[PDB]
């Protein structure tokens, strides 16, 4: 079960990881950096947007005489237009930033996707659905090395080749 | 032996919008705009506020007699009106500028009432009579305590002068009002005389002013009408009053004392004992969110107020098993 | 044996514009602003305006005698006036804050005018001369017909007062005026007295206005002036005139009938029998569109208006044989 | 001839599709379900552009006289600049979501030949220019299968690594 | 035997900013905002512009008699005025509307002074004395030149009447004045009587103004006042003052020639003789940037203020070893 | 050494190129065409930004007497409003520009890497790290070819297939 056929519910302390199905057993472990990473750049982007692009504007609204009509009605005007103005470029921010936070998740597991790829190498067939079956026993130790990105593809080089050629 | 790599799905039923795509579930999302408030005026970082209870803003400057509630309500965070206060210029008339005056007091956050001319000291004049039914203090005959309405001694009305030198060192609000009687006689009965003037000159002050005699429409049982001034005497300015009648005579002014940003809620609601960061004009509001829809009218610490109702910005991912 | 993934390609020549690139043609786009309006004055939801004819504004509201063709033009959508109408303040003259009741005038949709003091009724003083050849009506001297001039009977012109109690239920505009002559002689011959005075006065309004005499130079053979006002009483309000001369006296007033977004455009331009959802000041606009430059004073359900000519919005792909 | 080379006059009926060459002849067939997503897209983002953030401003003008220059130059330097910014507002929204409707169609037809790609497996070649050389006779029944997404590369696994194989 | 595909890395230590990162080191960048300004006033487009020198807007349009530096400085580019000038309205004053007369003088970019009325053109009544400690030109007694100061001749003052015919084809500015003379005895002593009028009328004109006499603080030595007035009198009209005191009578005028983009610094900076694009209330920019944040009062060809004292643009790629 | 690891000091006049290594030596050269083209861009994106999408404000502020505080105040607030609204504007613009820079360069080198990849075709093996082991001598007249796009893949074809075959 792979990123291409949706989530899962059970990745429990991070919002991307990895599955794997060994011999000893399977699991879910949460990509400790992958994840950081993404939480800095959406708490960079609340951030961002609640304060520092927050610009503070206050209504001033003074009296006016039944003669000050004009006066009164253009006082009304600068303070409804100016907070229309806040309102659109608070409620436009937001939609065009959820559009971006949208793909930046989309785009962060794609880039483990193929970070994993890079490391895995001749050693494992891409399965297409996010997945990976490896050309070598893949025991606990290797795994928590894909995982932690220490992964050597030396180490099971020619193991891999020969699997593979027999294929 | 194999390894996916995968992204996180959810219980999560929180839906957010883009351009392209609206109610977008999505694992975690939060609310941007703060729409929960209160309803009372609480003080602003311990600094309380003060109600005008049941008196104008022009009647508790010029000291309509039933405003004496007020009196030693000298310092606030900001200032309640209620939207139809039942004193008010309780003689019929008009405080000129009344609402350039308001903008003052909405920068004014203390002053300090004091006499400027005592009431006893305006020469052959009657301080002692100048009390009518318009302006009752209890069930009796008054008038606003902030200015004196001088009427002839012994069938005469002199020509009477005073001067007071502001030596405070900061800028004392005084004010004044001229008498409009209906007819010649009423203004012949009080200023032994047919037609009067009021003279006031400071450094930068210069306007002389004249009684109207005309019969308007009765209010508070009063055909006359009564026009009240305002200046501010800067500090080391003389100003001078000059007046033979119709004169509504200074005596109590304020010492601005401390400036800032205050304000003027016009309201209904009660002033409680308890502290806010932010104050609006229906309500306070307690929020650690940095935009809120409450109302746009606020004091304090705030947030930025917004037309919209809500802004569900997306965390998380797009959340599909 | 093959499969190809592809995408559209097309006819089209349209262009549109990114912020990394211009003139990009694509397979299809949107104009989103609208240029194209008409040249006339249509009805709003089927209201009909009204033209003033040749009338000012203020030759209008104070009855202009040559502005009869206006008397039962009562209701409309907005009104338009022409750049330069031939009939005015005919008596060389002012009206005071007329641009105020411009912008009342603006928020009003319907009036009903009525007699509210009888020209016959001020007391011993001649209604009936209180004509002049400023005011032509044919080509026989007249005067505005919303007031009456009042000048002596029998060699004397008493101290007048009439009230107006407003039992409409509504606001009532009113207008009057104060006469300027041009010498102390032209003041003796109509109000047989060296010096006079106008009091107005509401329980909300209160003013005494008095004639200038000078020698002007003369305006539509006058060297005289007038000077007119307006207030609103308000529903229940009475309001006193009281005067011994220089009072153009109030005859008709303006019951305030009908509320809601009107306007008041100047312009040359005819007044059709057509509908639009949207009127400008220089002609009316039909489109679907949500933006449009044709001129920023609208009335009605209108699009945006913006600085901008031409917003091209691409819907469709690049485009590329 | 792909969508690497670009685009075709002769796609009828959609925005993205598929040519096939087999025995049986040649045929230009538009995809229905990633055509409809895009125009929804596009429908969105138009109706979003041309009401609800196209918050309204009317201009308010009054009249002044000769000694109320000073308010009349401010009541028109309110309008002004305050048309100036909802102006702005909508010719850099324009700007910037003409960019982002290029690069969905750019992004829209890649992920149709992705989606391709992994229903179809090992069982053909990818030739780069957007197109696939089947190792398998793909008759009007299994290219129907391609355009509808209910291609099952088991059906066709074995006759593929065997014509593969002999390359 | 192989190739590689790669991009730019550099010696590079300049940081930017996006919504989702911070101090993002890349291998280019512009600065988009200009901070540097020199803090002086140079001329637009080789047009100088003139210092008020010690006068403030009010003394020079009067004419200080201390103002005399600035006779022959009838065109700019824009006036700098010093923030207290030491010369204002000598005789102590007002100028009636001068806010509005500020404005008017943004939109001047040349005037002509031209007397309108000779000094001893007035009738029989003294052009001659009319001069005060308050005014003084060195260490002796003068007053403001734009105006003289009548009084009787031989004991008495007749009632004097001149017109000025605007025939220039453009607006003439014109000043005069009434004395609120401090005693009913300066009155008598000045203008042989107890009581004058100034009366000014034409085509649009109309005022009859009167002393008001009270003993206000000595400003400059002085108890009495004085009130300044202007009007436009534009092409064609005729302007009459009538007079019998209490008058200071126009003498010099100024016909406003050149209209354009000006400005009133107020600063203590000083004018030099270089050329800008671009001069600020605190100096001027020579930028070929399109935004600025030195100071938001600009006049000249000039970026855009803001308030953002950096704008970081990233035009190269991340920069990473 | 490729892209993936990082950029290149010594890419002398470009932002993207080619490192090779053949027989006659080793070289860095930048490329010509895709550097013009992202320059034209960016030239664009910084002449948008300072001109033409730089919609200009003048600040108005006129006198006023100690009872025009109303009119005063209201003349200021407009001013520094509308000025906190083109300061918003140009610092959020140049926040959203900065990202859409940052991703531009990242989007035009791999575009480049695959424009190289579907040129060279069977010929060179993509090692993952942004680079490509050719299957054939690659002379200095082959390089100039891959580099200028001219490279033919069936000039090199047999050669290739030999030697990866033998693999
Ligand atoms: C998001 O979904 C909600 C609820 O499913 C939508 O709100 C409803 O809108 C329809 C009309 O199209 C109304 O009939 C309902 O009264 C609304 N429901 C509630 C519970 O408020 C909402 O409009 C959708 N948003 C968008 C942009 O389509
Ligand atoms: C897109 O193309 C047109 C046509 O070539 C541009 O507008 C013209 O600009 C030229 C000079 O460059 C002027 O002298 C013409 O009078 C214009 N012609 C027309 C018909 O508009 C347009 O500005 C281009 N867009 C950009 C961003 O450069
Ligand atoms: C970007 O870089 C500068 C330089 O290190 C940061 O400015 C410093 O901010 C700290 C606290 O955040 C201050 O106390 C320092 O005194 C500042 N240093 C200098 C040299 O000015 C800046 O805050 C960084 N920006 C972001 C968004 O993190």
């Amino acid at each position: 079960a792979g990123f291409i056929e949706g989530g899962w519910p059970g990745l429990i302390n991070g919002w991307y990881g990895f599955q794997h199905r060994n011999e000893e057993g399977t699991g879910i472990a949460a990509d400790k950096e992958s994840t950081q990473t993404a939480i800095d750049q959406i708490t960079s982007k609340v951030n961002n947007i609640v304060d520092r692009m927050n610009t503070n504007f206050e209504s001033v609204q003074h009296e006016f005489s039944e003669i000050e009509e004009r006066i009164n009605q253009l006082s009304k005007h600068v303070d409804d237009s100016v907070i229309d103005i806040w309102s659109y470029n608070a409620q436009l921010l937001v939609l065009l930033e959820n559009e971006k936070t949208l793909d930046l998740h989309d785009s962060n597991v794609r880039n483990l996707h193929e970070k994993v790829r890079r490391m895995l190498k001749d050693n494992a067939k891409d399965e297409g659905n996010g997945c990976f079956t490896f050309y070598h026993k893949c025991d606990n130790e290797c795994i928590e090395k894909v995982r932690n990105g220490t992964y050597d593809h030396k180490e099971f080089e020619e193991e891999s080749r020969l699997n593979r050629q027999e294929i | 032996d194999e390894i996916c790599i995968g992204y996180l799905s959810n219980n999560s039923t929180e839906k957010v919008d883009t351009i392209i795509e609206s109610n977008v579930t999505v694992t975690s999302s939060v609310e941007l705009v703060e729409n929960e408030y209160t309803g009372s005026f609480c003080s602003i970082d311990g600094k309380a506020p003060i109600s005008l209870g049941d008196c104008s803003f022009a009647g508790w400057i010029l000291g309509n007699p039933m405003c004496d509630d007020l009196i030693g309500k000298t310092s606030w965070s900001y200032i309640v009106e209620k939207p139809n206060p039942i004193n008010g210029i309780c003689y019929p008339g008009t405080l000129e500028n009344e609402e350039e005056l308001r903008l003052k007091f909405s920068g004014v956050l203390e002053f300090n009432k004091f006499e400027a001319f005592t009431s006893n000291g305006w020469g052959s004049v009657n301080s002692g009579a100048g009390v009518t039914a318009a302006c009752k203090f209890g069930s009796s005959n008054s008038f606003f305590r902030n200015m004196v309405w001088l009427i002839h001694q012994s069938g005469t009305y002199p020509v009477i002068r005073r001067t007071f030198n502001n030596t405070k060192g900061r800028d004392v609000l005084m004010v004044w009002g001229v008498h409009h009687p209906a007819t010649l006689k009423e203004h012949q009965d009080l200023y032994k005389k047919d037609n009067s003037y009021v003279a006031v000159g400071s450094e930068s002050y210069n306007r002389r002013f004249t009684p109207e005699i005309s019969t308007r429409p009765k209010v508070n049982g009063q055909a006359g009408r009564m026009t009240f001034y305002w200046t501010i005497v800067k500090p080391e300015e003389a100003i001078t009053f000059e007046s033979n009648g119709a004169f509504l005579a200074p005596r109590y002014a304020f010492e601005l004392v401390s400036l800032g940003n205050g304000k003027l809620f016009r309201s209904d609601l009660n002033i409680e004992s308890c502290s806010t960061k932010c104050q609006s004009e229906i309500g306070w509001i307690n929020t650690n969110r940095s935009f809120h829809s409450v109302h746009r009218n606020t004091i304090g610490d705030c947030p930025k107020y917004v037309n919209v109702k809500s802004l569900k910005l997306a965390t998380g991912l797009r959340n599909v098993p």
